[PDB]
RNA sequence: AAACUCCAGUUGACACAAAAUAGACUACGAAAGUGGCUUUAACAUAUCUGAACACACAAUAGCUAAGACCCAAACUGGGAUUAGAUACCCCACUAUGCUUAGCCCUAAACCUCAACAGUUAAAUCAACAAAACUGCUCGCCAGAACACUACGAGCCACAGCUUAAAACUCAAAG
């Protein structure tokens, strides 16, 4: 199952073909790793 | 410092109450350990001395927290004696 | 809570080095410390300086 | 101390004796000096509570054994 | 424990080191 | 509104003006409270010296400098010179745990200045240079 | 023998074991918001577990992540980022009382 | 006692009802043991499933007229 | 194995960031790396002033490069980023998603330690 | 006091030094030791014990070169104190602490409590300390002081280390 899962992911890896394309696409996104937590243990993610 | 100024260890003065602000500042510095650290950093405390002091303070916290817990546990029994006379 | 006392002192069962080295047995006493009197400090030094400054001017 | 009155009353009613108070040292092992040379000591001691007020055995439990007085105890 | 037995070796050693230095 | 003890964030918009000036623009009073001395320097928000006074400049010498009364007069002397240059509201930045840490602040307000904020800047190495050896007292 | 004797069971009234707030949640050095929750607003000092209320595992993880995030240019060191002074308070520490 | 498992479950689902325990009466029965008895009696029939049995018991005690709160 | 490049760039304009990002991604590939993804964490103000390559930086663009490379490629890529004057700071770490978090059972409060001293009357 | 006054105070730029908080945690290592971040490599033995005729290690301090220089600092010089002060206090500055490459092989290297396998039953149990013990093995001890000494021997150690006595003396030492 791992190799199966791995085989699917490789289709989206950055190769030299999809390099500039992926660099332009990446310059438009903004992934956030910030989330807060509460005293009851509930993840509070900033809305936008 | 490379950091921004007037952010760390900064307290705002309310209604010109300087005494109360400096007091809250002192508390923050003390509650975080800064005051005691600055005082111990005046002279070099050798590693043998540092370990003797940390052990002493940690033996002290245990005893102090265990006595405080026994005082708080027995505080209920300080009430008036119910069988006064016998 | 209270800090743990498990495997902190040098005992036969304890394999590791002692963490704590108490001078006196960690055993509660039946008394508590006497209230220590607060050390005194000079007082009215501000009002004194105000008065002493006017003397110098006048 | 919650039952000192009850136990003192009960002892009077059955014509017997009660010591529900602070037990002075030597009441049993030093009775001929604390009471008089011809005093008669109890032949039986009934403990309704066997611990003193610091949660330790009443001294009389040991002193009864030293004086060879049987004891009943809760 | 006192250090009365250390102090004997302490002086012995001190005198010996001074003696070696002199000679 | 709840009075906030946290200083105004520079970038963020704020309504707190003390003499029409934003928090960023208020001059700063730097206090160096040493074990044997106290030094006060008032600077503009752009780091322009305005007034300076220390316990030594007020005539105190040797151990008399290491007092609260000597630190207070320096606060009064610095306040007198700072008010001549147009200073009213000051931010205070204290450095050290000397005897004249609070007395100097007293001298400043006793001299007519108004403290809007207190900041501590005592240097704490994280770990740095090894301090001198202990005294055998 | 008799059927009314105590059955050798395990305690059915046993309460679920207390887990810390961060139990099962990946602590990441990039998540400065979470990390900032556990440091002093005034000195940026990391709080001990008696304040954070964390377990041994997650106190270490938070500690290690803060030290990494700070030196990699993600988290300030001498204070708590002024942007996070409004996050849910989760630490058992009071400066005014 | 085996009844303790049922008592625990009832306390977890419903908790101590408004009914105030009267420990002075030697024959006092609480709503918990009332619940338990029903549960135990229905087990005598031959039901070996807790899920189905619990749903029945909870409603069989409501047929007798009980005050229960399942969410808290 | 799997790594992550925490890449702080020099808060440039799109042509220059795209140029810089492309350099970095190729230099990884040039050393035997299989680049998995590129993430943009956005241009923030730096937590503190970073001095790099004779410049004082206050802002910078934050990026992440998820990639696989041979263990020997780490030292070579680390040194490469040292000489890029558009990188404010670059650190390579083991990917945080590679590690699997063990299931935790719960805080167990510590009972007071016992039998530390003999039960003799002192 | 001497000292500094090319000095102090804000601000900016700037380590080959040392590693607040976390740590009220008690983990790693054979011990020594190890608490800033990252990465690579990596933490012996599927019975146990076991080398003072062996090997590999071993804090601090030292030694041999070659570098580094913020601070701390034996020595030394001033200031002070004192009857004296070759100290304690102040200032200054060096070897030294750091790196590299070799040595040296010592500590209250002590948690003065050996490894392995077990037992809380008995009679626990001189005192104190960190409760009393069993099996098994190795290593050590046999009044004090002479003596961390002398001789001999080995050692990159030449004021060194490791092994290590005797004579005279005592009726105690502990
Ligand atoms: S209780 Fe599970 S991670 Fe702390």
């Amino acid at each position: 199952r791992e190799v199966l899962q791995l085989q699917e992911e490789v289709k989206n890896f950055i190769t030299r073909e999809n390099l500039e394309a992926r660099v332009e696409a990446a310059l438009d996104s903004r992934k956030n790793y910030n989330w807060a937590i509460t005293r009851e243990g509930l993840v509070v993610r900033p809305q936008r | 410092a490379k950091h921004l100024k007037f952010i760390a260890r900064t307290v705002m003065v309310q209604e010109g109450n300087v005494e109360s602000a400096y007091r809250t500042l002192n508390r923050i510095l003390t509650m975080d350990g800064l005051i005691e650290d600055i005082k111990h950093r005046r002279y070099y405390e050798k590693p043998c001395r540092r370990r003797q002091r940390e052990s002493y303070e940690r033996c002290r916290r245990i005893y102090n927290m265990e006595m405080a817990r026994k005082i708080n546990f027995l505080m209920r029994k300080n009430r008036a004696d119910p069988w006064q006379g016998c | 809570a209270t800090p743990s006392l498990r495997g902190r002192l040098a005992r036969f069962g304890n394999p590791r080095k002692p963490v704590l080295k108490p001078n006196k047995p960690l055993i509660l006493a039946n008394r508590v410390g006497e209230r220590r009197r607060e050390k005194g400090e000079a007082t009215c030094i501000t009002e004194m300086s105000v008065m002493m400054a006017c003397w110098k001017q006048n | 101390r919650q039952f000192s009155y009850l136990i003192e009353n009960m002892a009077r009613d059955c014509g017997e004796y009660a010591h529900t108070r602070y037990f002075r040292g030597g009441m049993l092992t030093n009775a001929r000096l604390l009471f008089g040379p011809t005093v008669r000591l109890p032949d039986l001691i009934i403990f309704l509570h066997t611990l003193n007020n610091i949660f330790e055995p009443h001294v009389a439990v040991r002193d009864a054994a030293k004086m060879n007085i049987p004891t009943v105890g809760i | 424990k006192n250090v009365l037995k250390i102090r004997r070796r302490k002086m012995n050693h001190h005198k010996y080191r001074k003696l070696v230095k002199k000679t | 509104t709840k009075f906030s003890i946290y200083p105004p964030i520079p970038g963020e918009e704020s309504s707190l003006r003390w003499a029409g000036k934003k928090f960023e623009e208020i001059p700063i009073a730097h206090i160096k409270a040493s074990h044997n001395n106290t030094q006060i320097q008032v600077v503009s928000a752009s780091n322009e010296p305005l007034a300076f006074a220390s316990c030594g400049t007020e005539g105190f010498r040797n151990a008399k400098k290491g007092t609260g009364i000597a630190a207070q007069t320096a606060g009064i002397a610095a306040a007198a010179r700072a008010k001549q240059k147009g200073v009213i509201h000051i931010r205070v930045v204290v450095k050290g745990l000397g005897p004249g840490r609070l007395s100097a602040m007293h001298g400043l307000i006793m001299g007519g200045l108004e403290v809007i904020s207190i900041t501590d800047n005592t240097p704490i190495p994280h770990x740095g240079c090894r301090p001198r050896k202990a005294r055998k007292l | 023998s008799n059927e009314d004797l105590p059955i050798s069971m395990e305690n059915p009234y046993k309460e679920p074991l207390k887990k810390c707030i961060l139990c099962g949640k990946h602590v990441d050095y990039k998540n400065v918001q979470l990390l900032s929750q556990f440091v002093s607003p005034f000195t940026g000092c990391i709080y001990g577990r008696h304040i954070t209320g964390l377990c041994g595992k997650k106190q270490k993880e938070i500690t290690k992540a803060i030290k990494r995030a700070q030196i990699m240019g993600f988290m300030p060191v001498t204070y708590k980022d002024p942007a996070y002074l409004k996050d849910p308070k989760v630490c058992n520490i009071r400066y005014r009382e | 006692y085996h009844e303790d498992r049922i008592r625990a479950k009832f306390y977890s689902v419903y908790g101590s009802g408004q009914r105030a325990f009267d420990l002075f009466n030697p024959n006092f029965k609480s709503t918990c043991q009332r619940f338990v008895e029903k549960y135990t009696e229905l087990q005598k029939l031959g039901e070996t499933d807790e899920e189905k049995l619990f749903v029945e018991t909870g409603k069989a005690l409501l047929a007798e007229g009980v005050i229960l709160r399942r969410v808290g | 194995p799997r790594y992550e490049l925490a890449l702080i760039l020099k808060a440039m304009q799109r042509p220059e960031t795209a140029a810089t990002l492309k350099r970095t991604i190729e230099a990884l590939m040039d050393r035997g790396a299989i680049v998995r993804d590129l993430e943009n964490l956005g241009e923030r103000a730096l937590p503190y002033r970073i001095s790099a390559h004779s410049q004082q930086h206050n802002r910078g663009g934050y990026f992440l490069v998820d990639f696989y490379a041979p263990t020997a490629a780490v030292e070579s890529m680390v040194e490469h980023l040292s000489r890029d004057i558009d990188v404010i700071r670059g650190n390579i770490v083991k990917h945080p998603l590679t590690q699997e978090l063990k299931e935790c059972e719960g805080i167990v409060p510590v009972p007071l330690a016992e039998k530390l001293y003999s039960t003799k009357k002192r």
